[PDB]
């Protein structure tokens, strides 16, 4: 969409929760910076009325500010001229059934935009987790069309957020640890209309390849794999659900995002390649054909779901500017793709403990994997990292393009795992793994880097107590902020990683940081708000270390630090 | 089982050291129920017809109604 993209391009605005379509997360306002960071105070704040984690963050256009909630997914504006009203709310009424098939906690990754309209009046996109697409009047909060995307009564929910291309609202998809087969969705702005629906696996016509898929890169797999690379019927409740975050290059017509984990967890169940579950794709934007495909993860054996986010940069491979996406994977390696041929340019270790692939051989795009480290059937695996929350989950995180580096929030948890059998019925949850999760080697569970995406070289990494979960903000100040899980928002100088602020908020971030400029002064907005898959144990109450799906006996410290809680921080000078 | 030998472009999948080919008929066989398995492509039919009753009826009025018995 052009006037996003416009939009996006004003440090007045937030228009989506990747800031941009390059997913850049960096910001030009310097008014807050390295050498005045530490006078940072807060401005005021608002309760969201809900407790759960509190993933995403708030957008800001024309002067309006959004919040959302998790379930039952509440939305409301805030005219940033008059902080303490509610310009109006949107309060769903959902079938609370659909709090039972979701696997690690209720949360949502928030709002869309997009302006005004031969369609014709701005709108804002809620996803809720009952499966419904919904488009609201972005000033009034009037209801403008609701449709049925995703049924609960399959186990199918949604919790990744929309996302805004030209004309159209793409909505993932969630629920492989219940055997939801993927896909994707465009719908029409205007009337709600599906334009086209892309599945992960099963059939070609259901992929929906372009003619020229994967041209440039035959030796990923073209035609027939998504029948080809599993035994029978099992594609059809094979995972591969896309509940993370997309970018778009305009330039090339092109949307990119990763499918997730195949279904069950038990390996044993679905021998093959599993395609094409834990794939980055490019797609075309209006037909939705892609053009490439690169899987990531073959037959996945630790739900290294393949889910995280795309950033978007131009940078010199072998002296040459190349249109790149980098993407760090759960399975914890980054990969670097052309974004326009899909070819491999890197995929380097987020942090050297990954076990489970000895390397990535870049010329056959192949993962050359470590059987001591992998899972499978009447075996109790030890050791592998990463574990099934991966060293990178659902953050997004930031690109100083001037440094020519990422900044990452990264986990460092490992685990034991151990298949079982188990039936599919439709609603039910389809995992058939116990897991055990600790620290990895180095003894914390979490560290902030800094990279350079082509190279592979770490600029700085500093440890965290808790995994860093949120993602991070970076700035032309030179700070990259973010959330931690024990309740700090804090602010690294970008060159060094020292720490020069940190505030105490009222629970753990699970979301990323925005910042905006309003009335000629910038801000930093934040919620805090624990829970998600690390706060499982908290919010639940759950005591049996393997709870949680492995979660709650790695995690199990949190408690010690924060409570639930639901609240939106903004800060200035 | 390394990942690393190919039976076709995109299809590297190799059995681990003493697991079957194929897992039918093997100790570790799914037997998935083809009634379960087919259930949520049919319930993708369903939504899916139900929208386009909702996005005809915008069409044909100029107002949107969600309740497909209200049409």
């Amino acid at each position: 969409n052009s006037e996003l993209d416009r939009l996006s391009k004003d440090d007045r605005n937030w228009v989506m929760q990747t800031k941009d379509y390059s997913a850049t997360h960096f910001s030009r306002l310097t008014e807050i910076n390295s050498h005045n960071v530490k006078n940072l105070k807060v401005a005021w704040t608002l309760s969201t009325g809900t407790l759960h984690g509190h993933e995403g963050a708030p957008l800001v256009v024309d002067g309006i500010m959004y919040i959302h909630t998790p379930f039952p997914n509440n939305v409301y504006a805030v005219d940033l001229n008059d902080t303490r009203k509610m310009l109006w709310q949107y309060k769903p009424k959902q079938n609370p059934a659909a709090r039972a098939v979701a696997c690690c906690d209720v949360v949502n990754r928030g709002l869309a935009y997009v302006p005004a309209g031969e369609h014709g009046p701005a709108k804002i996109f809620l996803n809720q987790l009952d499966g419904h697409i919904v488009a609201l009047n972005a000033k009034t909060g009037e209801e403008i069309w609701k449709m049925e995307n995703s049924d609960i009564a399959m186990g199918s929910t949604l919790t990744g957020a929309p996302f805004v291309v030209k004309d159209k609202v793409l909505v993932g998809s969630a629920g492989a640890e219940l055997g939801v087969r993927g896909y994707v969705t465009a719908y029409n702005i205007k009337d709600g209309k599906q334009e086209w629906r892309a599945y992960a696996t099963g059939p070609d016509e259901d992929l929906l390849l372009d003619k020229d898929f994967n041209k440039d890169n035959p030796h990923y797999g073209q035609f027939g794999l998504g029948l080809s690379t599993w035994e029978g019927d099992a594609w059809k409740i094979g995972g591969g659900t896309n509940w993370g975050w997309y970018a778009y290059d305009p330039k090339l017509d092109m949307i990119y995002y990763g499918s997730g984990n195949p279904a069950p967890w038990n390996e044993t169940m679905r021998p093959g390649d599993n395609k094409w579950t834990m794939t980055i794709w490019g797609r075309d934007a209006d037909t939705g054909r892609a053009k490439f495909g690169y899987q990531k993860t073959p037959h996945d054996e630790w739900d290294y779901a393949g889910v995280n986010y795309m950033g978007l940069s131009e940078q010199e491979v072998d002296g040459k500017l190349t249109p790149l996406l980098t993407h760090p994977d759960r399975n914890g390696l980054v990969y670097t793709l052309n974004r326009e041929t899909g070819a491999l340019v890197n995929a380097f270790k987020i942090d050297d403990t990954v076990n489970w692939v000895k390397k990535v051989d870049l010329k056959t795009g192949l993962p050359i994997r470590d059987p001591e480290y992998s899972t499978r059937m009447d075996h109790n695996a030890k050791g592998i990292c990463p574990s099934a929350m991966g060293y990178h989950n659902q953050g997004i995180e930031s690109y100083d393009p001037d440094k020519k580096l990422f900044f990452m929030g990264v986990n460092h948890i490992c685990m034991d795992w151990e298949p079982f059998m188990l039936p599919y019925r439709a609603g039910q949850f389809f995992v058939g793994a116990t897991l055990n999760m600790y620290p990895g080697p180095k003894g914390m569970l979490g560290q902030v880097k800094a990279m350079n995406a082509v190279t592979g070289k770490m600029e700085w990494e500093v440890p965290e107590k808790f995994a860093v979960w949120g993602g991070t903000l970076a700035t032309a100040g030179d700070l990259v902020f973010y959330g931690t899980l024990d309740g700090f928002i804090k602010a690294r100088d970008t060159r060094t990683g020292e720490l020069k602020w940190q505030f105490q908020l009222p629970s753990g971030v699970i979301g990323h940081p925005i910042t905006y400029q309003h009335n000629g002064k910038q801000y930093i907005a934040i919620y805090s708000g624990v829970g998600g898959w690390p706060g499982v144990g908290l919010v639940f109450d759950l005591k049996d270390p393997t709870a949680g799906l492995g979660a709650v006996g790695a995690f199990r410290e949190l408690a010690h630090y924060t409570q639930m809680g639901g609240s939106v921080f903004v800060f200035s000078l | 089982y390394d990942g690393t030998h190919c039976k076709a472009p995109g299809n590297c999948w190799e059995p681990k050291p003493g697991y079957p080919d194929k897992v039918a008929g093997s100790k570790y066989d799914p037997k998935h129920d083809p009634n379960e398995l087919n259930k949520q492509a049919e319930s993708i039919k369903a939504m899916e017809a139900r929208n386009q009753k909702r996005v005809e009826n915008y069409a044909k009025t100029g107002k949107f109604v969600y309740k497909v018995e209200d049409i």
